DNA sequence: GTACCTACGGCTTATGAT
DNA sequence: GTACCTACGGCTTATGAT
DNA sequence: ATCATAAGCCGTAG
DNA sequence: ATCATAAGCCGTAG
């Protein structure tokens, strides 16, 4: 059975190969700024109880178990993302805090699986607040046995803070990173105006920030990145020139993503071919204190024009390609930082709903229970006969259902709204009745809710549950309170996990 | 090249024999302790393989076990194995590595695709057990109108005998040459590939 | 700070060494036959919640739970052993079952381990039999988090079913495989007289046997090696002439693991350098009908010449070093069969009557609360307003500690026993009085408990535990029940996973 | 050889700088990470070093990376590195690897043995934190008078710095050769080594 | 995605030497 | 116990050629 | 005196 | 005509 099939079959799958690619394995999201895998990954941490303030636990035991349930793309990968979340000086905010060798700026590698250990870090739990009480969707994982959310219910702009580099069948991506507070603060700016432009944005926030600083010389490159969504800018290091009571050259701190053994390897290349002029020799003290490279001017030389060489020839200036590419509904959008802004605020508000509603039928389920257990306490007796005649707990059931109830006086709240809504007029009309639910939580009680140091509890749990649904409901009211609680939340967050720039940018 | 990886059979006379191209180990293990040992032929490749027109230089050459197992390479005069079938899983990277081999074949002996030798698998792609009953499902619209195997070093041998390489039940499918236009120019120009999803 | 050390230091270190290979890598026990690698798979497989009636399971999730909880020695060597007991060909009675490519005789490796799939088999539970009763000791683990069972409570006398093969500093040891019913009968005839001797044993089990079937010669080797504790034995492989209505070999079985394609090749070199006459080609047909290799006779030959000079010179004979080693109680020693009969039984004596006395307690302690409960369920009245006056949870248990009660003629066992030992005399002298634990338990009753059809299940529960409690106390009475018991047990085992002979010992 | 591993320091005058022995990738990373800059060596190992007795044959040689590093070997000629130290995991490999080089250093070149130059290293063991009361445990004696380290390349590199490497705190270990003896004729005979064991 | 090097003892085969 | 080979795009440096 | 061509590196994946 | 010596392989471990 061999059927004539067309070339063109070539197309089809190698089409099929690009939809997976720049759906589910490089570009990021824009709201909140995440590769599935660091998805799966954090998820995992979370649900196998793995917090912060707890012992440390083996790589084993997170990478065997991300790579059965969830991640079926075996191990390297897995294991090689865990290490970079792990490193300080490659993101600028950490989310893995792990002890043992995970390498460092010389270029060394991290140690084997089966010796470090992790955590989540404070900062974690601040992407993952509220994920169980049904704020996003989920999704069936390759078999389709267990559940993955699609996206965090983050309260942190991920997307703009740590950035991603990703590279696509036919697009590409790269961003800065950024400073917390400054994000913050314009964020608050544009709640507090909703037509705002580029302009006050701009003074809000300077420019961008890196782990380990250094100096950018040029303004016109970050505009152009920001105002359209792609630009070049330039990363130089710091040093000075030097001389005690010969010259000589100290370096604090290099560029971004730059191999400090490579570099020295290649100055030392270049002294000895003899293509630049002036250095002798070159040293080394980096210690706890900082880094340090020491380099001796050749005497009889200004310095300065060696350092300009240098600037010229070395890795001591490199460029970088700011060039904005995310998913925005499941296609890939050039956008700007109005846009993203949006996007995250669009996306608050949307988590802030879905959780109110959510609390209040919890709340409201609650209440309906305790009323009518508020009601069986009230008639203690006239229940104790009707349950010692009824031989059968389901005849017991049924003779609670079918009769009225007398309603005490010490027992008898807002006109509506403390009853759900699946609850037909029937029930609950002083005239009452009950209900199957009701009458299994009667059936359920113990002999210490018979005190009375119980009966004040229950008053108190009630008043409570009223109070709280009642604010439930302003807060669905009207968008302001909304905004407001949004405005706050956002200014504790800020007021957290707050600090101070590192970089700083000189205008040429 | 000849020793180490490929495990020919009894058969020597040409035109009758097979030949299969799979994953290294997670594959070939099974692909030998399920296959016929009279008339078949299993050759495992390692990982993935360079584009031929994005880096062509006709020193660039690292493994090329097929070009010295299947002929000497000048494709008319030696035609041994008149009959070669590609194997892969049915997951993304399957079709990729799939349209790198088809890609290679096309643009560096074309009579031999010309001619009908070139054979594409197609191995099921679902199992399902109500208690007696189990069935066999190949492709997505089949199990839309009716577990998951992501990949053929999975399932048991035996199975793989039943369901991929039996002379009597196996579904293959045959390659043509239609005509000679320029998708594979498109191929690998950063500018079709810019443009050519727009799949709305 | 360097203080002045002697070289006799060396001794020292490598002594120790010594010491933890001896002891807790290599040398099996003789009560359950079980090097620590496979225990410790076992308790994780089982402490996961993966039984055999239930669905497969990831490789990457047990061995990552082994590396991470309890055995710290990387991953090579952990999965190598799961393959290894997971393979037909190479265990009599197999322990896990696998899905996948678990590799086959022809030396061909298994697949990576994220393909396949594990779980426990039918026997595996047997091993496992009432491991949560308190049977044996705790071991912390490596770190002092955790506990490990020292010896298996085993019902399957494992260390002669499937023997093991190590290699220590100092010592060595090996032993063959048998049968399962054969070891049985022999275990029940050692129960019948305790004063057997060898004949009787030896006409009992007759001698090995091994997964591939194959013939053996010899008897002076086993019997040389059953009496004392070494010896050797030779293994033939199957094969006849045959000539249609000339010659032809054919070859069923091989030999205990020898790889196929690797005597394929040397016998085609022995063929290739003429030091063999009389073989013209070789051909293979090995299909799903068994094991099938063709060798073609040269004309005018016997063949049987040839026969019987391949069995000179090639593999298909080949010799095997009884040599059993094992640990009585910390310590190697050369031990025979009766001794590791003897350690087998003595161990299940220890299991029996440990397991007897916990459930023994555990029974009490249930009798002894439901009695209070049933007494309390007797008087139901006073118990309410004693406890509607009293405000106080522990003022109402205090209230009902303190006074005695009436005892309603419609509850009122043996003469003893049904009480515990920690029971003061003091407490149910009708006359009663409580305890606090019977105070709580009283007050955390239900109102369902208290219909016309609870009061018949709890006189049927206490009457059922009365039979149950002394049913145990006989049993730990005399030694003839308990011997009753095991020669029981043993033959309900025998029954279940019987089987029938596979090699076949030839007198010479 | 003298490229790859090792890495060595800025000074060149002899009977000043140090050198040290460890497990190749999950130590030597801490180790360099934590190290001084100025007068320190590190040579990492792979795995474990075939016997000398056991085995002995002067063309038998596959490592060697000691023998090319250290001197010329005639090892009176050249003298560098007047001051090595062994540092290995506390475990009971440990304590075989350490066996197998203090035999490789007495049966190939005694004199440097002799005048005292090899020492042995001594890491922590034990890491007690009550609140603020934080306490390093070297030995067992210690711990019973009173976290587990279950290899160097798991603790912080400055925790390496403060407990190991410190010319300040650090407690090394010297070896001597006080007389000439059997018991590396004991070590590998298989007799000796099925009757010492013998520690009732 | 995949190959090499080591330790521990008890068995064989293979090879040139009194 | 440890090293090499591949794909995807956008940046640099390095080199011999109109 | 200017330009077409070929190499490394960044991160999830065989 | 007989013998001391040197090599592969089996399974948990660096
Ligand atoms: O394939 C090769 C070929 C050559 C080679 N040389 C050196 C080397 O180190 N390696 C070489 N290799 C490859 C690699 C060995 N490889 C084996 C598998 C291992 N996997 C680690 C692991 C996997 C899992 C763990 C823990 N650790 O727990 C969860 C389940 C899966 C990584 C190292």
């Amino acid at each position: 059975i061999t059927p004539v099939n067309i070339e063109e079959e070539l197309k089809s799958s190698y089409l099929d190969y690009a939809m997976s690619v720049i759906v589910g394995r490089a570009l990021p999201d824009v709201r909140d700024g995440l590769k599935p895998v660091h998805r799966r990954v954090l998820y995992a941490m979370n649900v196998l109880g793995n917090d912060w303030n707890k012992a440390y636990k083996k790589s084993a035991r997170v990478v065997g178990d991300v790579i059965g349930k969830y991640h079926p793309h075996g191990d390297s990968a897995v294991y090689d993302t865990i290490v970079r979340m792990a490193q300080p000086f490659s993101l600028r905010y950490m989310l893995v805090d792990g002890q043992g060798n995970f390498g460092s700026i010389d270029g060394d590698s991290a140690a084997a699986m089966r010796y470090t250990e992790i955590r989540l870090a404070k900062i974690a739990h601040e992407l993952m607040a509220d994920l169980e009480k049904e704020t996003v969707d989920f999704v069936d994982n390759y078999d389709g046995t267990e559940k993955i959310p699609d996206v965090m219910p983050t309260k942190i702009p991920n997307l703009l803070v740590n950035g991603s580099s990703g590279i696509a069948v036919g697009m590409a991506t790269n961003i800065p990173p950024h400073n917390l507070t400054e994000v913050i603060n314009g964020c608050l700016a544009y709640i507090d105006d909703e037509d705002i432009s580029i302009e006050g944005l701009m003074e809000h926030i300077p420019g961008p920030d890196f782990p380990t600083a250094a100096i950018i010389n040029g303004r016109r490159g970050i505009e152009e990145a920001y105002r359209t969504g792609r630009g070049k800018v330039y990363i130089r290091a710091r040093a000075e020139v030097e001389v005690d009571a010969r010259e000589t050259i100290i370096v604090h701190e290099i560029p971004y993503q730059v191999n400090k053994a490579r570099l020295i390897e290649k100055i030392a290349e270049l002294v000895k071919e003899k293509r630049v002029e002036g250095i002798s020799a070159l040293r080394d003290e980096s210690d706890k204190d900082g880094m340090r490279i020491v380099i001796e001017v050749k005497r009889d030389a200004v310095g300065e024009v060696v350092l300009n060489n240098l600037y010229s020839q070395t890795q001591l200036q490199v460029s970088f390609g700011i060039n904005m590419v995310a998913l925005h509904h499941g296609q890939p959008k050039i956008m700007n930082l109005k846009d993203i802004i949006a996007a995250f605020v669009r996306h608050r508000r949307e988590v802030v709903t879905r959780r109110t509603i959510f609390e209040l039928r919890k709340a409201r389920d609650r209440a309906h229970i305790l009323e009518a257990l508020a009601v069986a306490l009230a008639n203690i007796d006239p229940i104790i006969e009707l349950i010692r005649h009824a031989p059968t707990p389901a005849e017991a059931k049924t003779a609670l259902v079918a009769n009225p109830w007398q309603l005490g006086n010490v027992a008898a709240a807002g006109d509506d709204a403390a009853r759900p809504e699946w609850l037909e007029p029937e029930f609950g009309v002083g005239l009452y009745y009950l209900t199957e639910q009701q009458a299994q939580a009667i059936l359920d009680l113990r002999l210490q809710k018979l005190t009375g140091l119980e009966h004040e509890k229950l008053l108190d749990e009630y008043k409570e549950l009223l109070d709280q649904i009642a604010e439930l409901l302003r807060i669905l009211g009207s968008a302001d309170r909304l905004m407001e609680v949004i405005r706050e939340e956002l200014e504790l967050v800020r007021e957290q996990f707050g600090d101070k720039r590192r970089t700083e940018i000189t205008a040429n | 090249g000849l020793p180490g990886k490929l495990a020919d059979c009894q058969e020597r006379d040409p035109a009758l024999s097979e030949l299969y191209l799979v994953e290294g180990d997670s594959a070939g293990g099974s692909a030998k302790q399920g296959r016929n040992r009279k008339n078949q032929a299993i050759l495992p490749l390692k990982g993935k393989i360079l584009n031929v027109e994005k880096a062509r230089f006709d020193k660039m050459l690292s493994s090329q076990e097929v070009a010295t197992l299947i002929t000497a390479l000048y494709n008319p005069d030696k035609l041994r194995y008149h009959s070669i079938i590609i194997m892969t899983d049915a997951d993304v990277d399957g079709s990729h590595i799939r349209t790198l081999l088809l890609t290679f074949f096309y643009r560096q002996m074309p009579e031999i695709v010309e001619r009908g030798h070139v054979y594409i698998a197609q191995p099921p792609l679902y199992k399902v057990k109500k208690g007696k009953q189990e069935q066999y499902i190949k492709d997505d619209e089949a199990m839309d109108q009716y577990q998951r195997y992501k990949g053929l070093g999975e399932m048991n041998p035996e199975q793989l005998w039943e369901t991929t390489m039996d002379p009597e039940s196996r579904r293959m499918l045959r390659v043509t040459v239609k005509d000679a236009i320029a998708a594979d120019q498109l191929f690998t120009t950063l500018m079709g590939d810019a443009v050519e999803p727009r799949r709305a």
